[PDB]
Formats: C-alpha cells, structure tokens, sequence
C-alpha cells in the first residue's frame, strides 16, 4: 500500500 | 561575507519586498521553494522556519519529517519581472536536521562536504565556468509547448538568431539587473538551440547560479511566448543540449592545475586530477547523466561524447583541456548535461578527481586520431571505456563503486539509485509509439 | 508422405488453379514468398526455381546470392478466398544452395538439422501444440488499423453473436476448409484479445501450420474491417499475446515424457528434458521473445513468466506441465511469444532439450510456494534466475551459452545477432514521446 | 509484482 | 563519428 | 557505404 | 495499373531515399545450340570466350552509361549503397558489383549487367553491350581480378589503385566519355549517335539551368 | 531559327 501511495505517488511525477 | 543582517534589512524597507520565497534545490535536482511574507522575514533569518523535509527525496518521500531552513545571507536576490505590488525576493538555504546538525542529505550541504575534504587535502577553492545550452520551443494559443523550434539558425549564426536572440539578449539583458557576470552568448549548432556561459565561480556559489539560470531563462522564455526547455536531446537526430563543466582545483590563492616548464603546461597534480576523473567516469554518469533521455544524447555523433579519454583537441572527448592556461588552466568535462543535478554532479566530480590526487593516480595516453575507427572491442583495448549506453547500465556501474557511494553519501545515495530504478522500470515497462509503428504490421 | 507428383498436378487443373506462390520463412520470423504461373509450375517440382536467397538474411542482406526452391509436396495448399479468376495455391519450400545442398542458414532447414541430432539419440516425433494468441483491431475509412479494439470481453467469454466472435468463426471455420484441425477456440483476458488452438504435429509441420495461421487470420480480418496483431505487447496496461509451446519427445510412437509407476508419473528423461530447458532459459530468450516489444509482456501482473522455475499449478512459471498425462504428457514452455520465428523456436527450444537428457542434468525443486513473493536477491537464494528486461540483456545471455550458438549455425547466428543489436540499436538512439513528456516541464 | 498485472487484470474486467 | 556530428551538423546546414 | 547499402536496406525494414 | 487506380512509372530513382529500378540484364552467347560461356574444365566453370567478353563490359562499361542509363534521373539511383553498383567491377558476390556471375552453370551460364535500367531503349542498350561484349571477343581482351575483399571500404583513390574506375555520375559525364569512345560511336550508327548524343545534351542542358527549389530551401533565405 | 523551332518543339518534350 505505501507501494499503492509510493504507486499514487509516482503517477504524478512521473506525468 | 557580502551581505549583512541590517544589509539584507535595508534592502527590503528602501526596495518595497512584499514577498520573500526561501529556495533550495531536492534530489533530482529540482529548485522548489517555501513561500514566505516580508512579515515573517525575522523568522526566517533566525533560521527557524521548519518544513516537511523529504520533499527533497522527491517522488520517493516516504514520511513526512521536519527540517529547518538556514538562509545564506550572499545567495539573496530580488526579481525584477515581479516589480509591482511589491517586488518579490528569494534566498537560496542550508537544509537542517531538527535538532542543529546540517541535513545529511541536502544535495547543496553535500557539496560543502566534500569540498570540507578538499581543505583537509590543502586546496583552497574549486571553480565552476558551466556553458549551458537550450532550446526555445513556442508555445500556443492555449500556452502549451510545442514542438517548433524559435528559429533556425546554427553554429554562431547572426540575422536568423533574431526570433531566439529577442530573447537571447532579453535573458542575457536581465540577468545583468540580476547581479550576473555572464562571459558571453552565441548560438548553437542545431535550430532553436542556445546558449549563454558565465563567469566562473566556486562550486556552491556557481552551482547557485546554475539552478538560478534554469529558473530565469524559462521565466524570460515564457513571458515571450515560447518554452525553454533543458532536455538533454529532446529531438531525434537533432543535437542535444549540454552543459560542460569546466573546473580547475587551487591551493592558497594560485591555480594548482599549472605549470610552465612541463608537458603541456600542466603540473602533476592536473594530471592526478585528469587520472580520477578518468577513473570514475562510468561510475558517475548515473549522476552527471541521470535521466533516461541523457543517454539519447550519448549517441556518436552530435559532438556528444560516447568514449572515455582526453586530449586538447578532438572531436568528441570526456575530457578536454582548455588550451587558455595559468589562471585558466582547466579541465572541461563535457559529458554533463544541464538535466543534472547542478550540487550532485559537482559531488562526484570533485571527488573524482581528489581520488586520484590523493592515491596519487597516474594519468593515460591523451587520444588524437580516432576512436570512432577502432570498433568496441579495437577501443575496449586501451583503457578506453565506453560511457554507459542506458541510465540503467549507468547505474549498474554507479554501485559498483565504493568512491562513488561515500561520495553522496548513505541517505543521499539509497534514495537516488532508489528513485532512479523507478524512473526506469515504467520507461521500461512502457510500451512506446515506435515499438507499435514498427511490429503491428511486421507480427 | 501425403502427396504425389500426379496428385498435386490433377488436383490443379480439376480444381482450375492459375497462381502459385513458393513460401518461405525468413529469419526475423515473416512468411515470405515469389510468386509464378500455373504454367511454370513444373520447373517449380523439378525443384528448379531459383532467386536471391539474402531475402532470407532480411534487412542484413548484403549480396545477391543465388538459391534453389525446392518445395515440399506435402505442404501443399490451395486458397479459398480468391477463385476470383483463378484459385491461388501455395508451397513451403527447403532452400537449397548452389548445389543440391540445403542452404544452412534457412530458418526451417535448421530445424530439420536439429531434427537429424534427435534421430541419433532416438526419439521418432517430437510435437508441438501452440496456443498463438491476438489482438483485432479496427480499421478505418483509410483503412488503417487504429487502436480500437475488436471487443469488450475478457476470459472465455459468450461474445454476442455478431461482432466479438463473428470475427473469430469466421477464421476457425476457413481454416477447416484448407485442412487444419483446430481444436478449439475462445477469447482471451483482455478486451480483443483472442485465441484458437489447433492440433499438435511434428515440429516441422506445425512451425508450416504457425506460419500459415498468422497469415490466415490476417487475410480475413481484414475481410471483416480489423487489423490482426500477433504483436507480443500492442497495449500497455493491458496483456499480451502469448504463443505458449507444449513439447514432448517419442520414442517409436510411445510418449517419452511418460512414467506411470513414477513421481507424478514423469520419466527420468522428462525430468531431463525440463533440465535442459530449466538451464538455458535466459540463453535461448533473445530468440523465443526476439523483438523489442516482447520484453514489455514479460513484466510480472499480466500471467506472463519472469522467472526461471517449473511447477503444474502456479503464478506465471516459465515452464509448465499440463497435468493429463498419457501420449499428452507434455511440457509447457510460456515465455514464447508469437512474434519469434517459430522455426528458430523450436530448434533452441528442442536443443536445451537435448543438452539436458544428455549429459543427464538434473531437475530442480518444482516451484508451487510463493515465487513471486520474494525478491530477486532472496530468490538469488535459490535456482531462480530472472529472465532478462531488454531485448539486449538477452542477446547477452545467448552469445555465451555455446550449445544455443550451435543450435543455430554460425550463419543463422551471426545474422540473427546483427538484425537485433541493430534493431536495439535504433530503438534506443531514439527519442520517444515518452521520455518528452516527463523531462520537457521538469528538466 | 503481481498486484500490478493483476492490478490491471482486474481494471478492464471491471470497466 | 564525427561523420554522424558532422552528419548531425549537415543534415542542418543543408535542410 | 555498404553500411549506406545496408543504410538504405535499414530504413525500410525498420519503418 | 491504371485499370487498378494507381500510375506504374519504370523511372530510375523516381524517389529520393528509396532505392531506384534496375532493369537487370542476364546475358549469355552461344555458337551452334550450345552456351559459349560456359566451360567443363575451367576456374569458375567459365570458358574464355567469357573472360574475353567480360573484359569487354567492364572496358567500356563507364562508357555505353550514357547510353545504357540515359535519362537525368538516372544518376540519382547509382547512388552509393542502395545496391547500385558505382563503380567498373565484376564478381560471383560483393555489395553491388557491375556484373555479377550467377551460379546456375550449364546452359544458364550467363553474365549480368546490372548497371542498366528500366527507363532505358532496350534495343540501343542492347547493341552497345553485344557491343563490348565483343571487342572483346575479338581483340582476345584480359579479364581483370573478380572483386574479393570488397571496395566500397575504400577511397575513390586506393580504388584507383585497382582497374576501378566509378561510373559517370551525372548524364553530362557520361556523354562525355561515350563521345570519346571509338566502339560505341560507330557501334551505333553514326546517324543514331549524333541524335543521341545531342538529344541528351539538350535534355542535360535543360536539366542544368532550371531553378529546382532545392537551391531555394538552401539560399533564398541564408545568403 | 530553327533554333525557335527546335526550341517551341523542345518545350512539348521538355514538358
Ligand atoms: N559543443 C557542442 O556544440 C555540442 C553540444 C552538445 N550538447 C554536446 O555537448
Ligand atoms: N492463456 C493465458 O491467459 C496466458 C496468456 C498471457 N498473455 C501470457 O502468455
Ligand atoms: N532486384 C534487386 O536486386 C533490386 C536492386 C535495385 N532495385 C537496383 O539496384
Ligand atoms: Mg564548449
Ligand atoms: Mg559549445
Ligand atoms: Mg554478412
Ligand atoms: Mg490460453
Ligand atoms: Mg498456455
Ligand atoms: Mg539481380
Ligand atoms: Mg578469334
Ligand atoms: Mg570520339
């Protein structure tokens, strides 16, 4: 789940 | 130092500052900021303003945890494009741990810390004169980026440089009414292309200034209608920007990297110096060339390099030894481009190259004819390694090497090569419009 | 056989033929074919033809060189769509050298050469039951294929009957009237994705069926207003097309892999075979996921295999025994994907084989527990490798594994080797949108 | 690993 | 590699 | 040159 | 074509960047039923009478260009790597030789010339290749050594160093070097040459005036 | 002259 915030996370740095 | 408590104070009353932004630049290199009012600039010179930290950790923070702000006095600027309601100030600040200690991690923090190592070695600066280069993109009705170039001229060029140069000297006009000592501007060698290069300077006040540019070349881009970009290659086929870094180590007031009576004017302690930065230059270029495009540039031919070795005159080399000497006797470093982070880079370059002066490295054979005749396995003969082909290769090698890691250093290192295999696996994982064009029809 | 000299030349003038194509595979993995006149046909059987056998060499021909066409009567096939004026039929064809010699290098003749070393060791067949998976597209007013899918369906689904399945009959049913024998068809995972098995056959006659197939299915696609796509990975998010390969060894009409009294009934030479296979899985990958697109299939989420390990009832495995056995007792090799020659397959697939039940490696523990739970270093604690991430870490791995070399020829190698570091080599110079986007706003 | 596959598995199953 | 530089440089010069 | 020929050879089988 | 909606055109090179027509040429003679090319006992199965003609062929082979590629275009295909053979050399094998010896033996024994193409007058063509395709014969010529190693790798003038000579590069150069010739001219008809040379030069010197837009991308703007 | 001639025939093949 961090891995699903980490994975939140990443879709807004990675855009 | 330049500027004083009652100094900075004096400034803000006479000068109208309505608004005071406290700068410092994350991991990827990124100069974010923490906004502030002239109201609460006490606070902020007492060095009391806390802030959730790891927004230096960038998309990899996992808690949140704070940290203080130390303004340095020197690094303090007003703006000019935001003179109306009250101009609008910005320092640039050391990043502290909570309880009194320098943050571990800072990338600037971490540039004073090696360069504490270079005192203890007996130096007594290090200098930075970094040739930056850009595109300049138009922007839209809407104001979004395009994919038009500004102009078209080319290496040099005059009367087409006009469209980019209107904007060119509107840069290079304010960066005057910034504190600047900008060296000169030109053009460069594909359309669109630019670059301005400045005075040198020590590694944390220049690596100041390279974050600063960045920052007012695109603000002076876009109040013109086009987008400044950095990419290293944002065209295929077209030449990349780039941003050598052209260093020389001095030792009580006097170049170190000279020498009159001696092979090419350079002392045996350029040469230990060449010998590191020769002998990590695989295991630095995750940091030097840390994206996933940074090696689009990397490419024979774009005058990018793509072979590890030096000279003082060849076509595309790691290394290149200014001609210029005594107090500009310097090594220039090409392989650098402007998407690396500024602090970081200066990290495992200087460190690079105190590895050498120390064990007392020995350097190699300075290249002339072509390493672009001898295949990878005619140029993999002669200690001429190739620069990574991929930002994963280039982290590969980056781990691989102890120098390197105590270079940043534990917090700094995990969380990079930690935030860089990300980066790569959806690049990875992607599936991009060239592998579809190509197979749909072909499978 | 099957066929006969006066056989195939009544069946053409009953049946009033007036086209004949001689097909062929070339290396990159396409169906390539010259096409003569039924009036010709006869120096055709004479195996007479000749042409210029580089076209086989694909995009790394460099010279004309002279080749025979010898076909293969057996593979002999008209086609049903046409009759517009004149049916067209067609043959596969043996490439034959200057002189009366099999051409070496010709993908198919590879794997009757492979074919001969199994002879020497005993086993009669050796048979392949494929499961070739695809995506149908949508065309357009142009007629171009979009990236609009076929359906909404998913998993076995009753897709309505009109437009999801319609497509799929259609295909099923044609194939039937040229001789195949499919046992089935369904849909697949995701929205378009669609799937039909046929029966198993020597390796040599079911490599003809696969490539015969691929075109087929293209053929009346486009009769129905889609474009198929074998392409490995076409969508991101969404998975891929497998082309699953169910192997198993004979020994004078008997099943090899067949042990009833035995631990899950699998011979001691099964558990040979699935050691050899086990051993040089990431040799044999730049081969059986040959492009650059086949390596964004084999990231873990989609059922896809990534490692290296053997079980009957597991995650993604890259190896898989279907639980009946009998003369079906059969091994499962996953990771191929549509888009690898077929021939070149089965060759390196059927020669890990025998460099396994021969030197009697041994089989390893059967992975059931949680392989994907653990990582790549936990997992480095047991006979679990990774299979490569890119199209070049996997071309690595197969220029050291000497018996993959072998298993091609030092000319099916060569070539191979070169069309894909220069395939990997343009992919990568590149500039895709991709990495614009990222790096244009933040970099 | 596996949840993002399946984690897109189950996003077109479910749309 | 000059040559592709130098091909970087005059597929310019000259389109 | 033959690489201009396998030039000319690799821009239509890679396009 | 047409009846199909599209337009068949057998130009040369009538696209840049995309490889060009060649109308190979597969020749072969005979004396009396029998292939006179070929040869039992012999160094790549191939009679004298060969060697003798193909010597011919790459003798005058920068010569008949003229007459063999006549049109403007027709430079632009003979460009270097796009299998147009550039330069005076024959072989069994090489990245684009002038003649190339298949390997069918027998009757099929032949020489081909792949200089020539489809935007060509066949039967002009061809009296121009029977044309050196016989000095030789009978000035009882030398053959010269079958391209090995290969010579694309190479300067225009370590080529030199060999029999090797390019092609002429513009219908200009080749005129030129077909006017000199002593074969080809009365190897025509002294009639069918003085329409021919001067047919082309006029095409050449209307070719070399015009204004193509290329020279504007180039210097309406710059200079 | 004919000069004009060959030049006004020229023209049509020429064009
Ligand atoms: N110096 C140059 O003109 C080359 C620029 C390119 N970014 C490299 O470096
Ligand atoms: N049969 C399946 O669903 C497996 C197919 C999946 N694309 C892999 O292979
Ligand atoms: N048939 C061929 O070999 C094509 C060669 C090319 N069209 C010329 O030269
Ligand atoms: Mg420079
Ligand atoms: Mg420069
Ligand atoms: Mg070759
Ligand atoms: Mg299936
Ligand atoms: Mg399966
Ligand atoms: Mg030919
Ligand atoms: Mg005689
Ligand atoms: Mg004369």
């Amino acid at each position: 789940k961090m891995l699903e915030g980490q994975n939140a996370h990443f879709r807004y740095k990675n855009r | 130092a330049k500027y004083t408590r009652e100094d900075i104070e004096k400034l803000v009353k006479e000068e109208n500052v309505k608004y005071i932004r406290l700068q410092f630049t994350d991991i990827l290199g990124t100069i974010k900021n923490v906004e502030i009012p002239v109201s609460q600039l006490g606070k902020a010179l007492d060095n009391k303003v806390m802030f959730d930290g790891s927004s230096i950790e960038g998309f990899v923070r996992i808690e949140e945890s704070d940290m203080y702000l130390y303004p340095d006095l020197n690094t303090f600027v007003i703006f000019p494009w935001t003179a109306e309601k009250g101009k609008v100030a910005r320092f640039i600040c050391d990043i502290y741990n909570p309880d009194g200690t320098p943050f571990e991690g800072d990338p600037r923090n971490n540039l004073k810390r090696i360069l504490k190592e270079m005192e203890d070695l007996g130096f007594s600066d290090f200098n930075l004169g970094p040739e930056p280069e850009f595109f300049l993109f138009k922007l839209d009705e809407k104001g979004e980026p395009t994919l038009e170039l500004n102009d078209k001229g080319g290496y040099f060029d005059l009367a087409p440089t006009d469209l980019g140069e209107n904007c060119r000297r509107d840069i290079v006009l304010e960066l005057e009414e910034m504190g600047f000592e900008i060296e000169a501007s030109h053009h460069e060698v594909a359309p669109g292309q630019h670059e301005i290069d400045f005075k040198y300077a020590g590694a944390v006040r220049s690596c100041d200034d390279i974050q600063t540019f960045k920052l007012v070349v695109k603000t002076i881009a876009r109040k013109h209608g086009l987008h400044a970009t950095f990419m290293p290659k944002p065209l295929f086929g077209v030449n990349g920007s780039g941003m050598h870094c052209n260093l020389s180590l001095f030792k009580n007031g006097v170049n170190a990297f000279f020498d009159e009576n001696a092979d090419l004017q350079l002392s045996e302690t350029a040469k230990h110096f060449i010998a590191g930065i020769v002998k990590h230059a695989t295991s630095f270029t995750a940091v030097t060339n840390p994206t996933v495009n940074s090696y689009k540039r990397l490419v024979p031919g774009y005058e990018a390099p793509c072979y590890v070795a030096w000279s003082a005159q060849n076509r595309s080399p790691l290394i290149r030894i200014p001609a210029s000497r005594g107090i500009s006797t310097r090594v220039e470093v090409r392989s650098v481009d402007p998407a690396a982070n500024p602090y970081l880079a200066l990290s495992v370059l200087l460190a690079a190259g105190l590895d050498g002066i120390k064990n007392k490295l020995e350097a190699p054979a300075p290249i002339d004819r072509n390493i672009y005749v001898m295949s990878k396995e005619e140029r993999m003969e002669n200690g001429i390694v190739d620069l990574p082909a991929t930002l994963a290769e280039a982290l590969e090698e980056f781990k691989s090497n102890e120098v390197m890691v105590k270079a940043l250093g534990e917090h700094l290192f995990e969380h990079f090569i930690e935030a860089k295999e990300i980066e790569w696996d959806m690049f990875r994982t992607q599936v991009h419009p060239w592998e579809r064009e190509q197979y749909m029809s072909q499978y």
